[PDB]
């Protein structure tokens, strides 16, 4: 029942890991009964469940999901939400997986997804209760399964060309028919 | 509320120095040597018809 994981850390998220480690190892050790160790000599977090203390078998994968969601780019508190609840998944896709774009066309596509001052991105998060990080081109979405399909459908309607005002309007309609349920 | 900007098109074959060749002939070549006299005599003889 002694078991482990080890998940790697890309370098742009290695400063914020060793910069926010103090809030990470506690709610992995007491609340979860789980034995962290971060290797630096291969740049990777490692976890192990120790057979004595632990109760929940899903603790190990709960922690691995938590650290990995911090790895892909989501801030600390959001990853904590992944640690607590039981209904949270991440879906990742690309920009070349919708429509093959390159050159300047791709930097303008990321400009429409992100909006000025982040506004358009935030709107998609706020009216869908999901959290989006938007990497180089790969786009990552965290939420519950139905919500992330709503936010995936808005993001993909933004890559293909539709302007952003249309997606605010359709977004608030989606918000109406979401909040009632 | 997104309006794109008009692409101002580029014309086809309708240019004032190409209109002059579209009829049967080169219309620049059937001209006169004194347009002022052509005008004043043309008008007068119109009135006298
Ligand atoms: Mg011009």
């Amino acid at each position: 029942k002694f078991e482990s994981r080890k998940i790697m850390v890309p370098p742009h998220r290695m400063t914020p890991l060793r910069n926010s480690w103090t809030k990470i190892y506690p709610p992995l050790v007491e609340h979860l009964k789980l034995q962290v160790r971060m290797n630096l000599k291969t740049k990777s977090v490692e976890l192990r469940t120790n057979p004595k203390f632990t109760t929940d078998p899903g603790a190990l994968q709960k922690g691995a999901d938590f650290i990995k969601a911090f790895t892909l780019g989501f801030d600390l508190d959001d990853s904590i939400a992944l640690l607590r609840l039981d209904d949270l998944y991440i879906e990742t896709f690309e920009v070349k997986d919708v429509k093959t774009l390159t050159g300047d066309h791709l930097s303008r596509a990321i400009g429409r997804i992100a909006g000025k001052d982040g506004k358009t991105k935030f709107a998609i998060e706020n009216a869908t209760r999901t959290r989006i990080v938007l990497a180089d081109s790969k786009i990552h979405i965290l939420g519950g399964f139905t919500h992330i399909r709503m936010a995936r459908e808005s993001v993909v309607s933004l890559i293909l060309g539709s302007p952003p005002g249309k997606v605010y309007g359709n977004l608030r309609t989606v918000a109406s028919r979401l909040k009632e349920r | 509320e997104q309006s794109n900007k008009q692409h101002r098109k580029a014309k086809e074959k309708n240019t004032a120095k190409k209109k002059l060749h579209t009829q049967g002939h080169n219309a620049k070549a059937f001209a006169v040597a004194a347009p002022g006299k052509m005008a004043r005599t043309m008008q007068r003889s119109s009135d006298v018809n």
